[PDB]
């Protein structure tokens, strides 16, 4: 059986080829304890991972081993891999091919390291890396469309045609959910409270899962928070005092549209995805308009996809017809996609082998993979 | 006349529509029982008989093994139409995507539908299918063996020429 | 029957002896993907052709395998040939005798290749090459007249008295609508909008077949543009984008008649024709201008007629009727003839059989068909 | 005295006539600030040009009002031409005719507009626009040759011999400076170098002007970089960290003569050279390819016409003598070929004067320039 792993940014999700869903989901973290432990003999041990490592987050200090799509502890990641071969599938990775997600426009030693230790490690059977917007296509069912991934560390556009990639019209957002995050953690100080730590973090993260929305009309929104209450909303915290949140529940998701607020000078998600469109070739921007593919957490927000069908039809020339593709399973369209593409009889003879990372050495994933 | 298949001389075949899912030697996962690695099986016959066999233009059926040597035979000439100017390793790649890809059997696009029988229930249909792709990969990679035997990153022209020597006038 | 198959530089145009209009009717073109095919599956071709070629362009490098009337690769020309035969006719090519088309003044190796693949690749029964605008007088009901036949890659005209070519008389000119269509894209270059691409120059194609039409007096409509909004018209890009254009519609076919906006020194096709009609012997020429017969699609546009009329009227002396034959059918002509002279029973006698050419090879062409 | 103004892409090149080098020397650039500027008495203005803009690009949103050798914002080409005059050459332009420079195939309003604009808002007192690849053979010292003119914005061949050109063999291409910067950009994140800014963009530029080179033999510098050796160099960026690159030193303008790395469908500046070449009449081809003239700063890559001189000698028949002319002072060629155009005593018949402005209109240029 292969195995399927979506390497995401926040959270891992792991399967095998065939099922529907990711068989384990969890976050992309790892921890050490801050405190001096003194009551020793009840288990403890030196660093923690997963929801294991979410569950104690108060004692821990939680890290993520990636940054904007790209390994920066490799260490941690080779412990996250190991628990999820042994601790969440349950099985041993040297009888399981497997398929591997990254973004588009990575450092070429990032998917070279993430080859080698599959081989030298995890001693896999076989291996391949899936640029993870084509396989939110394959999980949508369609030939053609300008998939937009926005995870946990990055966003992006890719434009497919007939299932051809445009490489060109690729573009890359260093914005997308953890960035969110922090300007969700920075603006609730301007109603008087405070979240630092990395449990803290982990805190307004599971705020921004449930509470945040997109504005259809943000100038709208605002003028109507500044003269109603009724767009405020509220939650409890794990120490058991209660907040009260209101225009910051849209000023935070209202970065992919306004980049400027985290002080960056880069175009939003519906001006970055009318300009992918707009560097493709005439005769297709036709039938990108009406595939706009959503995918990832970060476009999992409350009316995301009505905002982005306004702002895209204010780009485009008005004649024209155009749709946001937004599927209930956002979050796992690209693990969806993998198990699809792992389970094609015509994909068997494109994973990269054992037998041939051998003589050729980890540089085999470059010229195999795309 | 043409050369008929030796194995119409077999008998209680296991069967599927009207092709014999007959003895093979193969490494590729399917349903096909495996032959004696020692001797001749249909493949052997089917790339034997193959270029005597597509310049006949008058074929009598025997029975299933026929049927079956004659989806060889078609299969033949649509990898000798696939495999020209290739390298050996760019010509396995081809023909087994070539071999693998989605297909007519019969009952279906299919180019002898009157010759052969439709699959007897929704189920003979899958066995058919999952033979006739098994068969066909194996076919595929023991043809190359042949046409790349004496020079590896270009097809014998000995082999190429029958690349339009369509079979009774009939292709898949 | 007989397949007829006028395969001209720009669309070619098949059908049987005996039918009143071709049934296939597609672009001269073979189409290759420009882009990484990232998808596995997804019914993926390593060349399209014709129509399948032209509704996936956004992706394909477009190119005609004959230019100027003379096959420049026979590789994809085979490929265009195979289309007509196996897909768009849906025939047999070893049951039917062909009947193929050239212009005058061709390289003989031309002749050659089109009647060795007929034989050797298609495996025809028999076969025989026509001069285009001779088959385009029998399309007019005559047996007399100058034919002024233009398609996409060359015009010529062809004076014929009484069944008898004058072959010292016969002109060609390398200009008809391709140059029309890259002289299109140059001067559409100064109103604003850019065409680049080999899709693109298809774009272009049908802009000049809907909005270019033929001015009766260039200079008077050009005054008559420059002075106000009433000749500009606009069409909208398959982008939905909209395209206005102005002197652009009458400046395009100009160029047939003033070749020198190409930078061409040669007579327009007016002055090309008179020329013709003057190197014909005395007596003949009365009859000529009475029968100016128009074909090929570069004769379509809007008052090409009237202006044709009108440029050989102050040519030829006003003590006679000139009279320009431009049939609604006149996009077909060569073809419509085809069918009528593969249809006729002396002309049965006329092929190059299979026979015949084992016995003599390619140069059986050039000693039967003239 | 006359003024000379280049309106470069990425560089205004300014001066008077008879001056050996241009005076002004600045960036096309306007930027505006993009954050607060809470600090009263910083000096702060509204918007800033030239090297103002380009000191400050660490608070500024940097523009570019010039796309492809078109303008794309008049208000911020007006306020580089205030300081142009005003600022960096210090005169009144009611007192000095300005020579103004445009590529060829570009839209006819660009040149009305900048026209009216120094009638209307500089009340110049007479002027004209050059072609631009026309002047740079001036300073070349000839009057027979094809120039290859590449900026920022946009590449260029024109064929002139004894004096005319050629029109109809004139050929255009949108790949320069800017498209090599951005594929700059691109190729570096395959290292983790991050650039996205605008004056990110400005530091990616200011590495290409100096790390980047033109391979000779593309392939073989290619697998020569694979053994890791003196190929690769180290820049260091204006925050004190250092970045090292390799093949992305000839990857980078490759893409002139591959513009398929872009996704361009287009031949390269060796294949677009010999099209214009072979577009021209039989007689003067010997003289153009032996006069073959390179101008532009984005022709200043090492081996750039070591390459060039390299394919053309491919492209065309070995008999003749084929030779490159790549001036040190190749940069600056065209405002050097404006500043002996203005000052040739048989020019001053040939500038616009306001007073028939005054009588015809900013649609006067196209009847005086070309
Ligand atoms: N419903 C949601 N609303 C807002 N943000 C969400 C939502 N669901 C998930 N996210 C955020 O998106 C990221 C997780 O989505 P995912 O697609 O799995 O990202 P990744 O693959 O890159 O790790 C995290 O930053 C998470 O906080
Ligand atoms: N209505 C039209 N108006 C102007 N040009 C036309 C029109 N219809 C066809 N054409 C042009 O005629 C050419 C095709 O004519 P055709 O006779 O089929 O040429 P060919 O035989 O050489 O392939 C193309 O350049 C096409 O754009
Ligand atoms: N030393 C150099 N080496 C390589 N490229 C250069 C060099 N100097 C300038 N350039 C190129 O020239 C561009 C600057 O524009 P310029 O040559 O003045 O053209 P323009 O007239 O259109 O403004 C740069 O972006 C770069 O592509
Ligand atoms: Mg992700
Ligand atoms: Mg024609
Ligand atoms: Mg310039």
């Amino acid at each position: 059986t292969a195995l399927v792993c979506d390497n995401g940014s926040g959270l891992v999700k792991a399967g095998f080829a065939g099922d529907d869903a990711p068989r384990a989901v969890f976050p992309s973290i790892v921890g050490r304890p801050r405190h001096q432990g003194v009551m020793v003999g009840m288990g403890q041990k030196d660093s923690y991972v997963g929801d294991e490592a979410q569950s104690k987050r108060g004692i821990l200090t939680l890290k993520y081993p990636i940054e904007h799509g790209i390994i920066t502890n490799w260490d941690d990641m080779e412990k996250i891999w190991h628990h999820t071969f042994y601790n969440e599938l349950r099985v041993a990775p040297e009888e399981h091919p497997t398929l591997l997600t990254e973004a588009p426009l990575n450092p070429k030693a990032n998917r070279e390291k993430m080859t080698q230790i599959m081989f030298e490690t995890f001693n896999v059977p076989a291996m391949y890396v899936a640029i993870q917007a084509v396989l939110s296509l394959y999980a949508s069912g369609r030939t053609t469309g300008i998939v937009l991934d926005s995870g946990d560390g990055v966003t992006h556009n890719v434009p497919i045609y007939e299932g051809y990639a445009l490489p060109h019209a690729i573009m890359r957002l260093d914005l997308a959910g953890r960035d969110l995050t922090d300007y969700l953690m920075k603006i609730l100080t301007e109603r008087g409270y405070s979240f630092v730590t990395t449990a803290e973090r982990e805190i307004v993260r599971d705020i921004k899962e449930k509470l945040c929305y997109v504005a259809l009309d943000f100038e709208n929104e605002m003028a109507t928070a500044a003269s109603s209450s009724s767009l405020e909303k509220s939650y409890e915290l794990p120490d058991g005092q209660v907040i009260t949140i209101g225009n910051e529940r849209f000023r935070c998701p209202e970065t992919l549209f306004q980049p400027s607020f985290i002080g960056m000078e880069s175009a939003g998600i519906h001006e970055t995805t009318y300009n992918s469109i707009m560097k493709c070739d005439i005769d297709i921007r036709k039938d990108l308009y009406a595939n706009n593919v959503m995918s990832g957490g970060t476009t999992m927000y409350p009316g995301i996809a009505d905002r982005m069908q306004k702002e895209i039809t204010a780009l485009a020339p008005s004649t024209m017809k155009i749709k946001i593709i937004a599927p209930p399973e956002r979050k796992y369209s690209v693990w969806i996609g993998g198990s699809i593409l792992a389970s094609l009889s015509t994909f068997q003879q494109m994973w990269i082998t054992k037998q041939e990372y051998d003589e050729a050495g980890p540089s085999i994933v470059h010229r195999k993979c795309f | 006349p043409a050369y008929h298949s030796s194995f119409l001389s077999l008998t209680d075949v296991p069967t599927t529509g009207n092709i014999a899912m007959l003895p093979l030697k193969t490494k590729f996962r399917g349903p096909a029982y495996p032959a004696d690695e020692s001797q001749m099986d249909i493949i052997d016959e089917c790339i034997g008989l193959f270029r005597a066999n597509c310049f006949f233009r008058n074929f009598e059926i025997k029975g299933p093994a026929d049927r079956t040597l004659i989806y060889g035979t078609l299969f033949i000439s649509e990898c000798l139409g696939r495999v020209n100017g290739l390298n050996y390793r760019d010509a396995e790649r081809q023909l087994n995507s070539l071999a693998l890809e989605n297909f007519s059997i019969p009952g279906s696009g299919f180019p002898l539908n009157a010759l052969y029988a439709p699959p007897l229930s929704p189920q003979d249909a899958e066995i058919m299918r999952t033979y006739l792709t098994q068969f066909r990969q194996e076919l595929a990679y023991r043809l190359l063996s042949h046409v790349y035997a004496t020079e590896k990153d270009h097809p014998s022209k000995w082999w190429t020429c029958f690349s339009k020597r369509r079979f009774m006038n009939k292709a898949l």
